[PDB]
This record gives structure tokens, C-alpha cells and sequence, in this order.
């Protein structure tokens, strides 16, 4: 019944502070050491900090020492990570994880592994300000036709923060759709494309519209994607 | 620090097959080694600890072995829920992880279909030009995209993004976006994306002439 | 091209009751069995129950027998998991799936996104 | 000052 439910993540400007919470249920929180481990987008896992069951000892990885503080409130079954003076490189999904305390038949103990994990809390450290995407057609033509199939799409450019969602024809068109993972541009804004393949014979008679939603900025854009003659 | 090096980077296998994953430590970690499974958008899951002990609720097809500096995770018969990224972890000296092995679904070769898109007039009026090249529904993952502008090879001004393996057909798709200022874009005529992939006997180029679209 | 949307999860006290729903879009579900599975943290997905076509019966796992009940509202293309007498051990992400095989071999081609059920204090 | 000592109750 072990549950670790995190909260407190979001977008923070560099140098500011943010506090993550990890609420535990379904086990005796106060007898377990607890860890934070983070995963930057598209990267591996990095251990961040550990706190003993009783809050006495605390340990940190060097890149956060002096900036992050780990703490716990056993009466509230909650683990905390206070993140101060945040940097862009602190951008990551932050997991809380229970120290895996195991005892064998002859009483020998094991520890130092992560046997249960929170769902993750994304912390995005950026000086970028909330911005809706500009939506541009990726127009179909002979240069986007392979065989009897044409590709078209929408470029969803220069937004912050994640995420955006893209639908096609108000959701009526789902087959053949590929919405790519966003890339963080050098500007600090994200960009992605959403594409779909369709029969090339339908380019003259069928209208194609991408519906873009960026909730952080309340952006909603319906963009007609009309054919070209490349 | 203790550095954990995993190999191979990607293992391409089919259900039922035996999977063998390796983890090498820069110095001895004795048996203080664990293996994790992680799927996109999810937290990691402990599979094996103390090098060979299976965690509760982990299927018996998972087994770990090794000691000192060389460790192996074996899946005796891969099953569909096993396609994921696998990490090793040590707790002998602080806490470090390997860089991961991706266990992906093998399928037959599919060469990418290649599509190029010009920048829209609307974007150009705003001062920028994005040119998009799409490589659709291909397998295996390895591909090379080369941009040429007026027949000159581009470098440093494109970004790629790749989907996960499609749930139905197990292929990948990839976008390459070439970004120029409007002023630079307006200096050139021919915009070309050249694609190579092991399923293609010759590179596939798609190109357009600025102002013909 | 079927989408399954689950709802109705959340936090219950031990002994209490919840009802999960699994709403299908883009296919009339009446001809197909629909099943519930669950995945406790760190474990594999485990069968919970299946509602076959109306009059073809419901079948259940040992762990939920006498406590959970599957039912169908074909007119709304939705199946339900009524969960009574909940225990801490029932805490898990609950998933629904359509069996695309009308002969009931369980070709679970489409899955819902999962809804969390937590049973505590 | 060792971060790998057992951090749980009842070591």
C-alpha cells in the first residue's frame, strides 16, 4: 500500500526558492530513511539527498550542497526538499524515494536502494516568461508526398513552459498523427511540430486544421493547413 | 566517485527472447548493486538489489548476477511489459547510477518516408524561417539528416526530435528543423534535406525552391 | 482507434466504497468484453475482473471476489468497477481495457490511462 | 561523516 505523493513543483526563476513535498501513506514513514533523486529531461538518474528516519543525519550531492535542504515532518508523514538559489541545471523531475530496508532469514540487513518512489515533480528553472506558441502551417506539396501519401502539419514554436497539446480537425483526425517531443531552443523557449499523413487525393477536397492548446498562457489556436505547390 | 557503465546502449529484442544487460563499475562495489526498470513518464522500479536478490513483486524471469566490478541483469524470457530503460545503481560509495540500457521492440526494417516543409509566409513576415524535414515511420532508429542550402552543407543550425516507438507498428518518426533568420533565408533558393538510413539503398533528398511554393 | 477514459478513483477509508468508470470513445463497445486490471507500486499489472457481453457473464480474480463487481452501460459505452469493502492492499492504479477478440481470448488492444485508488485510515 | 551507513530504524 506504499504511496509517495509529491507536490510543489512548477516553474521557478533562477535564484528563487521552491519547496517540494512528498506525502507518504501505506507504510510506517517514521522508520525509513528517505531520499531525493532527480532526472533532468532526457537524462539519467542523479541522487540528490538523504535523510535518516529520525531526521538526525542528512547528506547531499555536492552540486546542491549549501543550496538545498532536506527535512521531514514525521507527524505529517511528509518529506521536504527546500530548493534555494535554483539554477537552470536544477531543471529535472524530482522523485522522493524510500530507502529499501531489507532483512534476510539470518537477520542480516540491507539498505541503500530505492524500493518505492514518488510519481515525480517537475521543477523547471528558467528566466523565460510565460508565452503561448506561434502556430504555423507545415503545408503539403509534391515535396511532402511519398507514393500516394502526403504529409502536412503544424509548427508550434516559441512557447513556455511545457506543455502544449495538438489535435487535428477538432479530434476527428487521429490516424497517422505524430506530435514530436518539444525541444528547448537556445532562446529558452520550446518548439515542436505535429504532423499527420493523409491520402494525397484528399488535399483538394479535405480541410485540415490543427488545434493547439497551451494552458499556461491560455493560448488556443485553430490553424488551417492549406496545400502549396513546391 | 564510482562510475557505472552500462552496455549495450540499446538492446533490440522480441518477446520470449533472453535479454542480457551488463553494468561495469569503475571500482569494486562488492555486491552493493541494484537494477531498476523505468518506462517513459514513470518513476523507476526496483528489480534486483544486493546484486542478485529479487525485490518483492518482481517476476522470476528477472535475475541479477555478479560481484566486484562486473554485473549482469538477465531476463530469461522477455515479455511486452519489459520494454523499458534499465539502470544499475551502487551504494558502496555514495549513490551513483549507470546511464541506462534501452530495451526496445525489434521489428522489420522500414525505410523512412521523407517530407520537407517550407517556412510559412506568416512566419517569414515575423522575421524567422523554420524549414522542417520529416522522416516518417522508420526502423531501426539510426538515421542521418543533412541539410543543404544552395547545395552547401549546413551545420549547427538544426535541431532534431524523435518520437517513441509507435504503440501499433513499433516505428520511429523524426523531425529536423533548420532555423534561419528571414534575411538569411531570403538569400538562398534551394533548401534540401538529405536522409540516409540502413533501409535506403541511396540517400533520399527532398528539396524545394524558395518562392516556388 | 479507440480511446478509454477512466474516472472515479481517489482516497477511501478502509471498509468504504468507490466506483470506477471506463468510458470508451470511437467504437460501440457492446460486442466486446471489457476488463479491469490493477498495478500496485512496483508490481506487475494483475487481473481484477472482466465483463463479457451482456448475458455472457462476469469473471473475477481471487483477490476481489465477493467485494468488487463489474457492470456495463452499453448505451453510454461505459463499464464500471463497483469496489466495496476496500482494504489498504487494494491501493493501486486501476486500468481498463477492451478485449478486441469477440471470442474472448483477450486481445487487449486499447487501454485506459489509469486512475489511482488509495485506501488509507 | 559516511552517507552509506544504514539510515533506517533498527539497523
Amino acid at each position: 500500500q506504499v504511496q509517495l505523493v509529491e507536490s510543489g513543483g512548477g516553474v521557478v526563476q533562477p535564484g528563487r526558492s521552491l519547496r517540494l513535498s512528498c506525502a507518504a501513506s501505506g507504510f510506517t514513514f517514521s522508520i525509513y530513511g528517505m531520499h531525493w533523486v532527480r532526472q533532468a529531461p532526457g537524462k539519467g538518474l542523479e541522487w540528490v539527498a538523504l535523510i535518516w528516519y529520525d531526521g538526525t543525519n542528512k547528506y547531499y550531492t555536492d552540486s546542491v550542497k549549501g543550496r538545498f535542504t532536506i527535512s521531514r515532518d514525521n507527524s505529517k508523514n511528509t518529506l521536504f526538499l527546500q530548493m534555494n538559489s535554483v539554477r537552470a541545471e536544477d531543471t529535472a523531475v524530482y522523485y522522493c524515494a524510500r530507502d529499501a530496508h531489507y532483512s534476510d532469514s539470518s537477520g542480516y540487513s540491507s539498505w541503500g536502494y530505492f524500493d518505492y518512489w514518488g510519481q515525480g515533480s517537475l521543477v523547471t528553472v528558467s528566466s523565460a516568461s510565460t508565452k503561448g506558441p506561434s502556430v504555423f502551417p507545415l503545408a503539403p506539396s509534391s515535396k511532402s508526398t511519398s507514393g500516394g501519401t502526403a504529409a502536412l502539419g503544424c509548427l508550434v514554436k516559441d512557447y513556455f513552459p511545457e506543455p502544449v497539446t495538438v489535435s487535428w480537425n477538432s479530434g476527428a483526425l487521429t490516424s497517422g498523427v505524430h506530435t514530436f517531443p518539444a525541444v528547448l531552443q537556445s532562446s529558452g523557449l520550446y518548439s515542436l511540430s505535429s504532423v499527420v499523413t493523409v491520402p494525397s487525393s484528399s488535399l483538394g477536397t479535405q480541410t485540415y486544421i490543427c488545434n493547439v492548446n497551451h494552458k499556461p498562457s491560455n493560448t488556443k489556436v485553430d490553424k488551417k493547413v492549406e496545400p502549396k505547390s513546391c | 566517485e564510482i562510475v557505472l557503465t552500462q552496455s549495450p546502449a540499446t538492446l533490440s529484442l522480441s518477446p520470449g527472447e533472453r535479454a542480457t544487460l551488463s553494468c561495469r563499475a569503475s571500482q569494486s562495489v562488492s555486491s552493493y548493486l541494484a537494477w531498476y526498470q523505468q518506462k517513459p513518464g514513470q518513476a523507476p522500479r526496483l528489480l534486483i538489489f544486493d546484486a542478485s536478490i529479487r525485490a518483492t513483486g518482481i517476476p522470476a524471469r528477472f535475475s541479477g548476477s555478479g560481484s566486484g566490478t562486473d554485473f549482469t541483469l538477465t531476463i530469461s524470457s522477455l515479455e511486452p511489459e519489459d520494454f523499458a530503460v534499465y539502470y544499475c545503481q551502487q551504494r558502496s560509495n555514495w549513490y551513483t547510477f549507470g546511464q541506462g540500457t534501452k530495451l526496445e521492440i525489434k521489428r522489420t526494417v522500414a525505410a523512412p518516408s521523407v517530407f520537407i516543409f517550407p517556412p510559412s509566409d506568416e512566419q517569414l513576415k515575423s522575421g524567422t524561417a523554420s524549414v522542417v524535414c520529416l522522416l516518417n515511420n522508420f526502423y531501426p532508429r539510426e538515421a542521418k539528416v543533412q541539410w543543404k542550402v544552395d547545395n552547401a552543407l549546413q551545420s549547427g543550425n538544426s535541431q532534431e526530435s524523435v518520437t517513441e516507438q509507435d504503440s501499433k507498428d513499433s516505428t520511429y518518426s523524426l523531425s529536423s528543423t533548420l532555423t534561419l533568420s528571414k534575411a538569411d533565408y531570403e538569400k538562398h533558393k534551394v533548401y534540401a534535406c538529405e536522409v540516409t538510413h540502413q533501409g535506403l539503398s541511396s540517400p533520399v533528398t527532398k528539396s524545394f525552391n524558395r518562392g516556388e511554393c | 482507434x479507440v480511446q478509454l477514459x477512466x474516472s472515479g478513483g481517489g482516497x477511501v477509508q478502509x471498509g468504504x466504497s468507490l466506483x470506477l468508470s471506463c468510458x470508451a470513445x470511437x467504437x460501440x463497445x457492446x460486442x466486446x468484453x471489457x476488463x479491469w486490471x490493477r498495478q500496485x507500486p512496483g508490481x506487475x499489472r494483475e487481473x481484477v475482473x472482466x465483463x463479457x457481453x451482456x448475458x455472457x457473464x462476469x469473471x473475477x480474480x481471487d483477490s476481489x471476489x465477493g467485494r468488487f463487481t463489474x457492470s456495463x452501460d452499453x448505451x453510454x459505452x461505459x463499464x464500471x468497477l463497483q469496489x466495496x469493502x476496500l482494504x489498504x492492499x487494494d491501493x493501486a492504479x486501476y486500468y481498463c481495457x477492451x478485449x478486441x477478440x469477440x471470442x474472448x481470448x483477450x486481445x487487449x488492444x486499447x487501454w485506459g490511462x489509469g486512475t489511482x485508488v488509495t485506501v488509507s485510515s | 561523516a559516511n552517507p552509506n551507513v544504514d539510515p533506517n530504524a533498527n539497523p
